[PDB]
């Protein structure tokens, strides 16, 4: 449901998006509710910090190698919810 | 009976709700200490 | 030596369909469930007692 964008050849740890602040989920309840990346919609270019609910760059984004966008999913328990993030890469 | 305690002022009228499984309702209401018997003839319910 | 076997079978959540709600008609000591299901769906009934 989320739509984010990144520039071309960003660096590791650079900001991409804030999942919790955009979805309205409470930040301090992420650990008790089990905020975690869905094992299916995983990418080798973007990872999210579990505590802050912030998705950032894990590996340098190669525009030629990945291509056309990237997809990721998060899941939360008690209550059980699933969310999808789609990220554009510029040229 | 549905309810347990009733507010009571003086020389008045109150109402209570109850459930039973018998066609006859011959039973004892203990209104606030003492007993009082009650008689009825109940009907079968419409809903199965 | 030993190598890891990757792709660990991990728990997750995943959606399942919710079937059309049955139409219950009530007759004496019983109920008739009118059921619509495009795909095969499981119906399980039990009695709330000794047997």
């Amino acid at each position: 449901q989320l739509h984010y964008t990144v520039q071309e050849e960003q660096e590791h740890g650079t900001f991409v998006g804030n999942i919790a602040e955009d979805l309205g989920l409470d930040i301090t309840k992420l650990s008790a509710r089990g905020f975690q990346t869905v094992p299916n919609s995983r990418t080798p270019y973007l990872d999210l910090n579990l505590e802050t609910g912030v998705l950032y760059v894990n590996e340098k984004i190669d525009r030629e190698q990945i291509c056309c966008v990237l997809h990721l999913e998060v899941f939360l328990e008690n209550p059980l919810e699933l969310f999808q993030v789609e990220i554009e890469v510029l040229d | 009976l549905k309810e347990a305690t009733t507010h009571v002022t003086a020389t008045g009228s109150i109402t209570l709700h109850f459930s039973t499984s018998s066609p006859q309702a011959n039973f004892i209401v203990s209104l606030c200490g003492k007993k009082t018997t009650c008689n009825a003839e109940c009907k079968p319910p419409a809903d199965h | 030596g030993k190598l890891h076997i990757p792709f660990r079978l991990t728990p997750t959540v995943c959606p399942v369909p919710l079937a059309h709600t049955p139409t219950v008609t009530k007759w004496f000591k019983g109920i008739t469930l009118h059921l619509t299901a495009t795909r095969p769906t499981l119906l399980t009934t039990r009695k709330l007692g000794l047997r």
